[PDB]
């Protein structure tokens, strides 16, 4: 969708003009005398940047609005300007390190700008950037959007095209990231897809306890994930359509291993999951024995059943470029005020 | 001495020489000192056995009653004999120090059971 | 009287600089893991807290972590979850990180709160921010987590008092006296304070 | 985590490039004598600048200087200091240095090209009106009093030279020099505060115009500081 990536309209819309280095010197006297600054000179910076250098002073100095006085503001459309910015110049290598250390720039594209962003990395046919990527939209916790389709041919094809088996950082960010596309609750491919991620945040905690499962990743407490993967299989059984893939195989292949022969937080009354391994292995027998009773094709590859979401996926594309030109409106209302704004402080010297 | 902040409170000033200590409950700030001023004198308290083999203790009630109603805080010991005299509240330190005494007879019981 | 003026001044110049230059919030809830010591203050942790130091993350470190420091998203109160059944989180309306941070993880932030599903109509200053005991909740399993659904007898003392009182008054009033206990809230512990009524170094 | 690295940029065109400048010791004193010495002079301390920077300075400028002392604590000398005047010509040239400490003014002569010296830092590059400072000496101890602790003050690769035009009250008449006159042609002082209307115009009587207005004293230099340039590339080339 070559349409849906290029858009003109930010290009060619309400370009500043000002003198970079002027901005660059305003900048830094205003931050070396640590007085609070408004977003208005680094939205000009960004607009008025047609360089490699001059992206890289603004990559430092947005570093110093994030230690500056100032720093929920946060304003979406500068974050665009700056990540077309940074796109259109082809640095692939600064747009992963500031996505990755968000915390130390501060980086938040909503729907239709991430959706650009990963077209452009899928015209580029990158795996490990986009997988990354995934991973820090999963810390993110934004999924309710357009780009859902999208994450979800991308989790689809990496998990499959991955070929790693041992990883313990990766294995859960895979297993965290599986979810959140699926909250939908649309198709198999969803609400089997919670399963796997399920599946997945338990075997990491029966591996590695817990601890990790929260730690460095916002999730849910409760220790049953397998627990939940069956009943998740049960309630879909009692149900629609259920078109199956092996991954059933894989989610076996990890009771079976760990059926296989410090701080407390478990509770004591409660048994231990090193305990439970047991009855759940015999609960998952049972549901498997019932689902083959009961859709049991498991012949469908998923990453080819993403192709059947591209014909909606183009129609609820129609709906993000509107919400887009909504969001270029809005900016374009509200930002003049701004304008006139410092136009008040200088009537007023 | 006008002190900052504080708060009355009543509690034990101690009298009578070494060996003979003698309590006296009495209204006063926070901040005074042991044996320091007060304001008025409210009652005593002798922690030492008379000829009739009790011992002697006095409450006035109702200026103390008055003296709660304008506000004052109680220390551990005084309301401790307060809750054990009976116009108080009964002391839950006191009844776990109860227990744990007659769980330490009941002890020392059995291990002159079991010995004998 | 002799008047004094450099005992004003002392105190005018005092309060500026510290009011000036006073630490930063940042610089003295810093900790360093393995000795578990305040730098600024060379104080060391409590017991109950030293494990939760080690492991556990503050709340704007938590808060990096998402966009705006996440508005309306849940944090809940660790201690009150592990110490009641019931829910308990914070309806965080406004935030500001400290700028000195450099992972911007101090600062102050504050809303409504609700203490086992008893929301007030009250966006008040948080309680004991800066601990190690802060726990993201995710957007979802978000409806489920927020679900949620007479007298004593006085003193012996004081009731044999009253019962003289009523005697000498001449009414019988065969009636045992009472006191409402339903009106007085007898509130636990972790019932949040005044950050504000609690001053600073 | 890798530290952050700041870079600052200056692009124009007029103020960014600034073409060349001389050492006030290349070039040779009035005096008759055969340019073999001023040469072979020259040579020596230019290969001695393939060793030491000397970072080029003016008077008002502040150094400081790390010097081999033969016994000292760790054998080493370090000094912060206001440059009042340079001095000489050939390698006997010097800079002095002044600076007030624990209420004490302290002042040295530094030789730039003895081995005893090891370093040379420029911790502000500035100029005053008057090519000689040494009125500081009767001027307040504040002015002179500068920390020894203040690291350098960036300074751009390539600008013009900051002049400080600015005014120095100094102390009371009991003045060893007798700066008043004209002849020395300083302007830093403050007159007005100095001294009387009365003062300025006894001290007029001994203005004597005609020296600047006569032109057999002045030094033409163009042409040798043109061969002294050459000198400096070819030896630099070689
Ligand atoms: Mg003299």
């Amino acid at each position: 969708s070559s349409a849906y990536v290029d858009s003109h309209k930010w290009e060619a819309r309400e370009k500043e003009h000002y003198c970079l280095a002027d901005l660059a010197s305003l900048m830094d006297k205003t931050f070396e005398r640590k007085l609070p600054v408004s977003s208005l000179t680094i939205s000009r910076l960004i607009d008025n940047i047609s360089s490699r250098e001059e992206i890289d002073h603004a990559e430092y100095y947005l570093y110093k609005f994030r230690h500056s006085p100032n720093c929920w503001y946060l304003r979406n459309w500068t974050i665009h300007t700056w990540i077309r910015q940074c796109l259109k110049y082809d640095a692939q290598d600064k747009a992963l390190y500031t996505l990755v250390n968000k915390v130390q720039y501060g980086i938040f594209p909503d729907n239709f700008t991430f959706n650009l962003l990963m077209d452009s990395f899928i015209k580029k046919e990158n795996y490990k950037d986009a997988l990354s990527v995934v991973f820090e939209v999963m810390m993110q916790e934004a999924f309710e959007v357009p780009s859902t389709q999208l994450l979800s041919l991308y989790v689809l094809f990496h998990c499959l095209a991955k070929k790693t088996d041992f990883s313990w950082e990766e294995e859960r960010n895979f297993g965290a990231s599986l979810l959140l596309p699926g909250l939908k609750q649309k198709n198999s491919v969803g609400f089997s897809s919670q399963l796997y991620g399920y599946a997945l945040l338990g075997k990491v905690e029966l591996q590695q306890g817990l601890r990790a499962v929260y730690h460095n990743m916002p999730l849910i407490w409760k220790p049953g994930y397998l627990d939940r993967a069956l009943q998740v299989m049960e309630k879909v059984a009692a149900s629609p359509e259920d078109i199956k893939l092996c991954r059933e195989a894989l989610d076996v292949l990890g009771a079976v291993l760990k059926a296989l022969t410090k701080l407390v937080e478990q509770l004591d009354i409660e048994e231990t999951e090193q305990s439970k391994l047991p009855q759940y292995l015999e609960r998952f027998k049972a549901l498997h024995s019932k689902l083959q009773a009961l859709k049991i094709e498991s012949e469908g590859l998923l990453s080819l059943t993403t192709q059947l979401v591209k014909e909606k996926l183009s129609t609820c594309e129609a709906e993000d470029i509107a919400t887009y030109e909504q969001n270029l409106q809005q900016w374009h209302l509200d930002l003049v005020q701004l304008i006139q704004r410092e136009q008040q402080q200088r009537e007023q010297a | 001495k006008a002190y900052r902040g504080g708060h009355l409170t009543i509690r034990l000033a101690l009298g009578g020489c070494t060996n003979r200590p003698f309590y006296r409950i009495v209204a006063a700030h926070n901040k005074c000192p042991r044996d320091g001023r007060f304001v008025e004198q409210l009652g005593s308290y002798d922690p030492l056995p008379n000829s009739h083999g009790e011992k002697l203790v006095a409450l006035n009630l109702d200026r103390i009653r008055h003296w709660i109603g304008c506000g004052a805080h109680l220390s551990k010991p005084m309301e401790k004999l307060l809750g054990l005299a009976g116009f108080f509240p009964l002391h839950p330190m006191m009844i776990t120090n109860a227990e744990r005494l007659r769980r330490k007879r009941a002890r020392e019981v059995l291990l002159a059971s079991q010995k004998t | 009287v002799r008047p004094r003026l450099i005992a004003e001044l002392a105190r005018r110049v005092r309060a500026l600089r510290e009011q000036l230059n006073r630490p930063r919030d940042s610089q003295l809830y810093a900790v360093d893991y393995e000795t578990l010591t305040r730098p600024f203050s060379g104080r060391r942790l409590p017991v109950r807290a030293w494990a939760d130091v080690r492991r556990e993350s503050r709340l704007l470190q938590l808060l990096g972590r998402l966009p705006l420091f996440g508005l309306g998203r849940l944090v809940t109160r660790k201690s009150w979850l592990w110490q009641h059944d019931e829910p308990c989180y914070w309806r965080l309306t406004r935030v500001r990180p400290d700028y000195t941070a450099q992972n911007l993880d101090h600062g102050k932030a504050w809303g409504i709160l609700t203490f086992k599903g008893k929301t007030e109509s009250e966006a008040r200053e948080i309680e004991h921010v800066m601990y190690h005991d802060w726990r993201l909740v995710p957007k979802h399993e978000e409806e489920a987590f927020t679900a949620f659904t007479a007298s004593v007898p006085y003193p012996p003392l004081l009731r044999a008092m009253i019962i003289a009182e009523r005697q000498k008054n001449g009414d019988t009033s065969t009636e045992e006296p009472m006191l409402n206990v339903q009106r007085i809230r007898m509130e636990p512990w972790d019932y949040p304070a005044k950050q504000e009524d609690k001053g600073r170094a | 985590q890798p530290p952050p690295k700041p870079v600052i940029v200056d692009k124009h065109r007029p103020v960014e490039p600034e073409r060349r400048f001389l050492s006030p010791e290349f070039i040779p004193r009035r005096g008759r004598t055969d340019p073999l010495k001023f040469q072979i002079e020259r040579k020596d301390m230019l290969e001695r600048r393939k060793v030491l920077h000397i970072p080029e300075f003016y008077v008002g400028s502040i150094l400081r200087v790390t010097t081999a002392d033969p016994y000292a604590s760790g054998k080493i000398s370090q000094f912060l200091g206001i440059c009042i005047q340079r001095s000489g010509r050939g390698l006997g040239a010097t800079f002095i240095l002044r600076n007030v400490i624990e209420g004490q003014g302290v002042e040295i002569c530094f030789e730039l090209y003895n081995p005893r010296v090891q370093e040379i830092q420029v911790v502000k590059l500035e100029k005053r009106l008057d090519d000689s400072l040494l009125y500081l000496r009767d001027a307040l101890p504040e002015y002179s009093t500068f920390d020894v602790n203040m690291k350098p003050v960036v300074q751009e690769p390539n600008q013009k030279v900051p002049v400080n035009e600015l005014k120095v009250k100094m102390k009371p008449k009991p003045w060893s020099k007798r700066w008043e006159r004209p002849n020395f042609n300083i302007k830093g002082i403050r007159f007005d505060l100095c001294l009387t209307e009365q003062q300025m115009k006894e001290a007029q009587k001994w203005n004597q115009p005609w020296l600047e207005f006569d032109m057999m004293r002045e030094y033409d230099t163009s042409k040798i500081e043109a061969a002294i340039w050459k000198e400096i590339e070819a030896s630099k080339r070689s």
